[PDB]
């Protein structure tokens, strides 16, 4: 969003009329510099290129979710929208520590829930159902 | 140490040196050493057995001149060390060579070893921290303020076509001959001769270069102008004396379009411009016959433009719109240019660092040339 | 449920894009990717290695030329992904391809393989909701209004007779040959290398592809012209050049009805649709030859309706109307019909959704097309 912020102040009136009259009195340095310096097309490019992973990523649902099978169907979705990867040219290894990170995030979320829980003051039927959820959920991981 | 980096046009006849980000080449001088051609017998007398610069010029009577690169290859390279420490100098620059990054240029389809030596020279007699040797057309394109043209440079010692297509170089169109306003002079020389005044001196050979310089024009058309047999006119020597020079006033700089004066097998300066753009690909003729950019000194000849754009006319196919862009500052496009590309933070990733010529040697500035 | 289909007719020559319901496909765009073969050498240069559509054309004298397709067969599937993203990229189509159903078009007879393929880019890398390969020739007879019919399309790859009887393809009378617009074209390249005119590089094949659509016609009679004094009529090249045709200039576009003059022991085009006809059930001959329908680029030559209909009556049995139809939207035909197709409601019902192909794979596809 910022870049593209500065992309349409770059387009703006002022902005070309300011390299116009430098162009206009051969200060080529500022307008070479401006052209190519900025950096502005590679970092437009890049996260353009990255949009579509980034777009509506269901990672909230993985937040919110205060049940096991909740969990999982968040998982689920999370990886099916990992699946877009292969649309961008996202770094592999930027994508495995994004996968790290959902990790962390899996672990605060299962902790959570468990400290709710309370297991081992449960009768060991529920506990044992639980324990199936949360190994369920571990498969699908 | 990263300070401003000093970008050095290494001209065959004039080394145009500054520091990168100003508008203009700060210091500008011939290239050439001379030594003390006479016997020193006074207490008291000019200090220094070598003079380089402005030193060079006020005494040019007293010194014996020579050049240390001839056609854009460096013949004597410890005169050329010389000239590059003067450089640095008190009077040059205020400066050392081992806190700045240099940019340097080159002919194109110049020699290997020359360039490098001139990495060596400029690793190990001088301790810079980045090098980074450019060829030329790249940096009149930048001067001029295009991405697209077909760059000819005619300088002291080398004349060359090389076309530019959007920011991309065809290295195979580029065309290069060794006939230059050193040639032209050498040239204007024996016609004076032919006249009857000899300049066998090298003052004397300056002195030549200033004639060149003034009062020498190239005809729209030769073979009028020829038979015409016009007036004679007066230029008036350094000491007083005046000569008649007549003839030699045209038939000097038509050598740069016809090399056969001198019985020299090459093509001319309008042919090599159309054989470096013929030599493209067909699509991007027309444009590059539309964008052609002069640059060096010896494309500042009066009349020169008129008659290259006859030339390019009777060359080029009809009705095709050749537009020559001659700007004023062509002496220094060349280190403008440079200026402007060592000034941007994309020449941090081009330049070879010290640690990487010292990993890898020649092979690096060879990589990372082109 | 999903946004309007978007059709997607990707011939050998050129792709043409759009969304169902459209008058004419908005977004055409040649079926090339064109990559820089010289050297960037200055910052500001031409950003990307991959030239697609338009920005193709513009630097076309900078880029090398590869096609992917060849006689309707995908060869490259890197460079068809990068085709197929340029078409929904924002300058065209401006959409994401997650949201519209696909209708792409398959020549017949293709290798099962090819289908498979695209419908397994379509349905991972472009993620469409649904897909729906369908065969060029019954689009276009749906374009043009009829039920039944033989439809003669001559693209850039692949040229092939369809009889169409109610709108349903008879697959046992389909005729293809491999000849097309591009053996035309590169049939022209050898004769004009043959006129002294040569070309080599990959741009300026699209050079002779130009003089193929400008200057070339079908004479009546092959033999008649052949032996008569040729008018050798000139051609104007993009760098300001001339050429003179003259014989190769009609012999080009014979390779349609001769492919022998290249070696191909394969049928011509008037013996492609005579042999589809024939093949056919003999109820429905008298009403195939009744209503036979052109499309494709190549049927675009100055005299190719008469041509054909002169082939066509003499390998035709008497006592039968012939109407070779000639549509002015001959380009556009199949894409026409391909938006008439996907505007229906029907065509709910016969896409392979995305739960189809993840459950079945391609036998959703093989199922589905047939
Ligand atoms: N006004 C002029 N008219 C003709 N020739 C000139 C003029 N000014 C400079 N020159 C010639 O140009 C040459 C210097 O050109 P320069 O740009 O220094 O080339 P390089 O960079 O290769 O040394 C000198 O040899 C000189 O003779
Ligand atoms: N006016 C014309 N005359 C002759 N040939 C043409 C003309 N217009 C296009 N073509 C040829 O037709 C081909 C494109 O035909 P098209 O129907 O787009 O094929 P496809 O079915 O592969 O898309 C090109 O190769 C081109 O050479
Ligand atoms: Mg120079
Ligand atoms: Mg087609």
């Amino acid at each position: 969003r910022a870049l593209y912020r500065i992309q349409e102040k770059r387009e703006s009136p002022e902005v070309l009329l300011t390299l116009d009259i430098l162009k206009h009195g051969k200060r080529f340095h500022a307008t070479v510099s401006f052209d190519t310096d900025t950096g502005l097309k590679q970092a437009l490019e890049t996260v353009n290129d990255y949009n579509p992973l980034m777009k509506d990523f269901p990672l909230n649902d993985l937040l919110s979710a205060t049940e096991l099978d909740k969990i999982r169907q968040a998982l689920v979705a999370i990886f099916t929208h990992l699946r877009k990867i292969r649309n961008t040219k996202y770094p592999i290894q930027r994508a495995l520590r994004l996968v790290e990170a959902i990790s962390r995030d899996l672990s605060s979320q299962l902790l959570k829930v468990l400290g709710t829980r309370k297991l081992m003051h449960v009768a060991y039927e529920e506990f044992e159902k639980v324990m199936v959820a949360c190994f369920e959920v571990f498969q699908t991981w | 140490i990263a300070n401003q980096p000093v970008v050095i046009d290494n001209g065959s006849g004039v080394i145009k040196a500054g520091f990168a980000g100003d508008q203009i080449p700060k210091y500008c001088f011939p290239n050439y050493v001379g030594r003390p051609k006479h016997v020193r017998v006074m207490a008291g007398a000019l200090e220094g057995d070598i003079f380089i610069g402005p030193k060079a010029e006020e005494h040019r009577g007293l010194l014996s001149i020579r050049y240390p690169m001839e056609h854009g290859i460096v013949k004597d390279w410890n005169d050329m060390e010389r000239i590059w420490q003067y450089v640095y100098s008190k009077d040059q620059l205020q400066t050392f060579s081992e806190e700045h990054p240099v940019l340097l240029t080159e002919a194109p389809l110049n020699p290997r070893k020359n360039r490098e030596r001139a990495a060596e020279v400029f690793f190990e007699t001088f301790n810079v921290p980045a090098l980074f040797i450019s060829m030329q057309a790249v940096l009149s394109l930048y001067a001029t303020g295009r991405t697209t043209g077909v760059v000819l440079d005619s300088g002291d010692g080398v004349t060359h076509a090389v076309p530019i297509y959007e920011g991309f170089a065809m290295p195979h169109s580029i065309m290069r001959i060794d006939i230059a306003g050193r040639d032209v002079s050498r040239f204007l020389r024996l016609y004076l001769r032919k006249e009857g005044y000899d300049f066998h001196s090298s003052s004397e050979f300056e002195i030549v270069k200033a004639i060149k310089e003034r009062a020498c024009y190239l005809s729209i058309n030769p073979q009028k102008d020829e038979t015409l047999e016009t007036e004679k006119a007066q230029y008036y020597l350094p000491d007083g004396s005046t000569i008649e020079i007549g003839p030699s006033r045209f038939r000097a700089p038509e050598l740069l379009f016809r090399p056969d004066l001198i019985g020299e097998e090459s093509e001319g300066i309008h042919e090599v411009l159309v054989f470096a753009i013929q030599k493209s690909d067909m699509d991007l003729r027309r444009t590059l016959f539309s964008n052609i950019v002069l640059s060096g000194g010896s494309t500042l000849f009066k009349g020169f433009g008129d008659r290259l754009l006859s030339e390019v006319k009777k060359l080029a196919p009809k009705d095709v719109k050749i537009r020559i862009s001659a700007p004023q500052e062509r002496l220094y496009s060349t280190w403008i240019g440079g200026s402007i590309l060592a000034s941007l933070d994309t020449f941090k990733k081009m330049w070879v660092s010290k640690k990487e010529y010292e990993e890898d040697g020649a092979r690096s500035i060879h990589r990372k040339t082109f």
